[PDB]
DNA sequence: ACCCGGGATAA
DNA sequence: CTGTTTGCTGGATGTTTATCCCGGGT
RNA sequence: UCCACCAAAGUUAUCGCUUUGGUCAAUUAAUGCAGGUAAGCAACAUCCAGCAAACAGA
DNA sequence: AAAAAAAAAAA
DNA sequence: TTTTTTTTTTTT
């Protein structure tokens, strides 16, 4: 039967118990920098084999069952029988033994001793698996045209060819027909000639050119005819024998200086990535369970460790066909559950017909999707006396995130920002080993401390990141304290105070004793600090009163406190998905309660690129969610939708100047025309007025919306777009 | 006009009642909240609240039931209500009156003045007057510090109405 | 003769 | 015009479970 | 290197415009929404390609 | 300038 | 059937 898999999200804190913390920690922070030294020595195995004979079979290698060997390589365990190991696993370790000694000098690591690293190995190697597979057919053909057109050298002939024919003072479309008819046509012909293997007419190509053809034909096998007469069909049929000539496609971009691209996947986050915990994986590493777990069981050890009877853990979807099947995926933070239901053993509008057109009069709302407003919406009902707008803008979205980056940005270590720049000279996604090296011994010198302060949620730490700082609590207008950024508390009955500015010593002396007493007592301040450091923390405050005009127990306290300047990373990403998750669900409490629930729903036809200089924009993300939540959704062209005037279908203009709107760059382009208001040049389009000048001025969102309204009311009375917007 | 009285006990041991005065008929909801907390008919009382801040020659302080540190509080109708009105002035000791972290934010803490408050009219809102047992409210007041740390722990042990 | 690990293969 | 760390958006592919045998204890 | 939402006005369906009146869960908290005992709803991890923020180097 | 979209011209 | 090409949105 059908197969649905349904993730539902929690906390570490809440489902996991307090005994078994610990374990888990020690596990994923192993399983993370395992994984992480896998996929980097096997980009060196694979570059030190390719860089020294290019007759390497490569292309058979790309398989979990040597992943799982390069992954087994790192750990230390007890040797088993040797005899029985399987033919290509003989040569696996091999080949990976070949360079076990000098890569493990090159990253300055030494074996983890970690016991039954099977499970564990399989699931990561599936993945790592899946991310080369999916780059390659994601991008071999993209990069191989780009190669084609930088071999035929399309840039620079056009460009010589534009230069000279100017010279000769010829017109725009003969210059046009002659850069088609003398460069992209051969240049087709090239194309042509290498999808289809073979190599093209004479004289198309210069000698490096061929040369590097022959090179790239090289890797494939003589009598190997790719599928269909197409590579680019034939990568995606057939990948695994294009694995190796997709390396020769990446080395002769990078031959051209072109922008380098990750051929080998990699992972470099040094925060701990989500692992799988399995019901094997549970009982021999957080249980610490020494014998066989079977199915019967299967159940009663994950009883051990979490709730079952939470609402997470419980049956879900359509006749709660959906039951938990012991399999997690968590990094110590966040938790994902997975639920399935079989068993673990193995439009435009104006494409559309007049029934369904002419059934949503009175429902549809008109959306244009912008950059900085993300929804401007408008309903059909809407008139001048009666405003039915709505506005859905990037703030509102994004407030969480600026706030996490603003957090980030303001309380990074000096240390942390002086790591990254230093590991900032050496690029990654360069196959030439000498880069690789060279980014392995930089990652190797600075991992210590990235990690000590990414991995600060779980991990040991003991560096001081704070050197010479000082602590001073802070009330704000909303009577909240915060210790420098960390909110703790907001105090109800603050504002109640003697006459202003009591600036005596004692208060502002002793008053310091007071927000930390409030503080200490704080459940996720308290939690943070173990009974080590609070009975330090509490002593000094008692000899704080004593002497309140000493200032090294606040140095001393400021420094024991210190840890609670770092940031949960990985809860923060949490908090993060939670805010979507919220703004989507108040977007859709907000149209269905300003338009209607039966809102029809009306959306421009923009495709929202990511553009540069501006910050991604969410549409088909959105447009899914809309769907998801039941609105139907149509889409509309914006085709001349924005530079006429509704009132009389004139034309419109920018005039109005204003300084620029993000004022980091008012110090260098003082002032912009002005790009959300218009005006419209027929004077007479404006109300009588004694010649005064005045002229009406639109919002082009407005105006777009507007626009939409005339299109669909064409659309419902004639069944023809307007003639103006054809 | 009804009346409410509390009884306060240091580190044990009994000091002192301080009865008080309620306008019921200029503040009706506040003195009806205030009665609510004293006589616990929601569940939830004063009983145990200490005065977590005594200020010399300025104030008391407390009605914090839920974290005794001035950061909790709730009121019968909810997390908080609106000022109802301000017909009576800080102008004479001995007045009861609600803490706030500002406008519309009234909960359950409380507060008394030991000396007259001019500058305090129009942002917190007079509901009570001491009638006996100011020689306690100073007695106590005795015991505090200019920052608001008391030097024994304070606190209401019974409470009622008459 | 009995029991206890722990790597490795495998659908 | 590039690079490191983080994040936002979009596309693509998965999400376990006995059984065998050598070495050790003894 | 910043900007949460709802209405009036300069004003004309007026702008990363401005003055006002109203809301504040602040948050380095936690599975979220909606319901008052339960009960219903909600796809997550990795990689890759673009873009954004801090710094560095042509 | 720079990214995708509907639809037309060219072979 | 496939590749450029015209006109427009968003904003710099
Ligand atoms: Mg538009
Ligand atoms: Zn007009």
């Amino acid at each position: 039967p059908s197969k649905r898999v349904i993730t539902i999200k929690t906390t570490i804190k809440g489902i996991w118990k307090y005994d078994y913390r610990q374990p888990l920690y020690d596990l994923v922070h192993t399983t993370n920098l395992l994984v992480t030294h896998t996929y980097a020595f096997t980009k060196y195995i694979f570059l030190k084999e390719l860089a020294t004979d290019e007759n390497f079979a490569f292309n058979e290698l790309i398989t979990k069952d040597f992943f799982v060997e390069v992954f087994l390589s790192l750990v230390s365990a007890k040797a088993g029988n040797s005899e029985r190991l399987k033919d290509t696993t003989k040569r696996y370790r091999s080949l990976i033994g070949k360079h076990k000694d000098a890569y493990f000098e090159d990253a300055k690591y030494t074996p983890i001793s970690l016991a039954y690293a099977q499970q564990i190995a399989l699931y990561e190697c599936a993945k790592v698996q899946t991310a080369y597979f999916n780059n390659m057919k994601a991008h071999f053909g993209n990069r191989l045209r780009a190669l084609i057109n930088k071999l035929f050298k399309k840039k620079e002939k056009v460009e010589s060819l534009t230069k000279e024919m100017e010279a000769n003072n010829f017109s725009i479309k003969e210059i046009k027909q002659a850069i088609r008819k003398n460069v992209y046509q051969p240049c087709n012909q090239v194309k042509l000639a290498i999808t289809k293997k073979n190599m093209p007419e004479s004289g198309l190509l210069d000698d490096k050119s061929v040369t590097q053809l022959n090179e790239f034909f090289s890797m494939y096998a003589v009598d190997y005819t790719f599928q269909k007469e197409s590579i680019f069909y034939d990568v995606v049929a057939n990948p695994e024998k294009h694995f190796k000539a997709f390396y020769k496609l990446a080395q002769l971009s990078e031959a051209y200086e072109v922008k380098p691209f990750a051929c080998f996947p990699l992972r470099r986050t040094f925060i701990p990535c989500y692992m799988t915990v399995d019901s094997k994986i549970l009982n021999y590493h957080i249980l610490k369970n020494k014998k066989v777990l079977k199915m019967d069981e299967k159940f009663n050890a994950w009883g051990r460790v979490v709730n079952l009877e939470r609402k997470a853990f419980k049956s879900q979807g359509c006749k709660k066909t959906l039951h938990f099947q012991g399999t997690l995926e968590t990094d110590g933070v966040g938790v994902s559950i997975l639920k399935q239901n079989t068993d673990t053993n193995r439009k435009y509008i104006e494409k559309l017909e007049d029934a369904e057109l002419k059934q949503t009069l009175g429902k549809c709302v008109l959306m244009d999707p912008g950059r900085r407003d993300l929804l401007y919406c408008m309903k059909e009902t809407s008139r001048a006396d009666k405003k039915e707008i709505m506005i859905f803008t990037k703030n509102d979205r994004s407030k969480c995130s600026r706030h996490f980056r603003r957090l980030r940005k303001l309380l990074q270590p000096s240390q942390i920002r002086e790591a990254e720049t230093y590991l900032s000279g050496f690029a990654t996604k360069s196959v030439n080993m000498e880069k690789f090296v060279e980014y392995i011994q930089a990652r190797a010198s600075v991992k210590d401390i990235l990690y000590e302060y990414y991995g600060n949620e779980t991990a040991k730490s003991i560096t001081e990141f704070y050197p010479e700082s000082q602590f001073d609590f802070k009330v704000d207008q909303k009577c909240n304290l915060y210790y420098e950024n960390l909110f703790v508390a907001k105090i109800r009955g603050f504002y109640p105070q003697p006459e202003h500015e009591p600036n005596d010593i004692t208060l502002k002396s002793h008053m310091y004793h007071t927000y930390l007493q409030i503080m200490l007592n704080q459940k996720h301040i308290s939690e943070r600090l173990n009974s080590e450091k609070r009975r330090k923390i509490e002593d000094l405050a008692k000899a704080i009163l004593e002497q309140p005009h000493e200032s090294g127990h606040k140095t001393t306290i400021s420094s024991l406190l210190g840890k609670l300047r770092l940031l949960p990373f990985r809860k923060m990403k949490f908090s993060t998905k939670l805010f979507s998750d919220n703004n989507d669900r108040k977007l859709v409490k907000n149209i269905k309660k300003k338009f209607g629930a039966d809102a029809v729903l009306v959306l421009g036809n923009w495709s929202a690129p990511n553009t540069k200089y501006q910050d991604p924009t969410r549409n088909k993300g959105l447009r899914r969610m809309l769907k998801k939540n039941g609105f139907p959704l149509y889409l509309i062209d914006e085709f001349r939708t924005s530079s006429f005037c509704p009132k009389c279908e004139s034309d419109l203009e920018k005039f109005k100047v204003i300084p620029n709107p993000r004022p980091h760059n008012q110090e260098k382009q003082p002032k912009v025309l002005c790009h959300g208001l218009l005006r419209c040049k027929n004077m007479s389009c404006l109300e009588q007025q004694t010649s005064e000048g005045n002229q009406r001025l639109w919002n082009r969102d407005q105006a777009a919306v507007l626009n939409f309204r005339k299109i669909l009311n064409c659309l419902r009375e004639t069944k023809q777009r307007p003639p103006l917007f054809s | 006009m009804s009346q409410v009285y509390f009884d306060v006990e240091a580190d044990g041991q009994p000091i002192g009642r301080v009865v008080f005065k309620l306008y019921n008929d200029i503040v009706p909801k506040t003195a009806e909240n205030f009665r609510a907390l004293c006589t616990g008919e929601k569940g939830f009382g004063y009983a145990g609240s200490p005065f977590h801040r005594v200020i010399p020659d300025f104030m008391l302080q407390g009605g914090d039931f839920t974290a005794g540190n001035g950061t909790g509080g709730k009121s019968i109708y909810g997390g908080k209500f609106p000022d109802e009105n301000f017909k009576k002035h800080h102008d004479r000791p001995g007045l009861l009156s609600m803490a706030n972290a500002g406008p519309n934010t009234n909960g359950s803490q409380f507060f008394i003045t030991t000396v007259p408050c001019p500058w305090l009219d129009g942002k917190h809102v007079v509901f009570g007057e001491v009638v006996d047992g100011y020689d306690i409210v100073k007695k106590v007041e005795s015991l505090g510090s200019p920052s608001g740390a008391t030097k024994a722990r304070i606190v209401v042990a019974k409470s009622g109405e008459l």
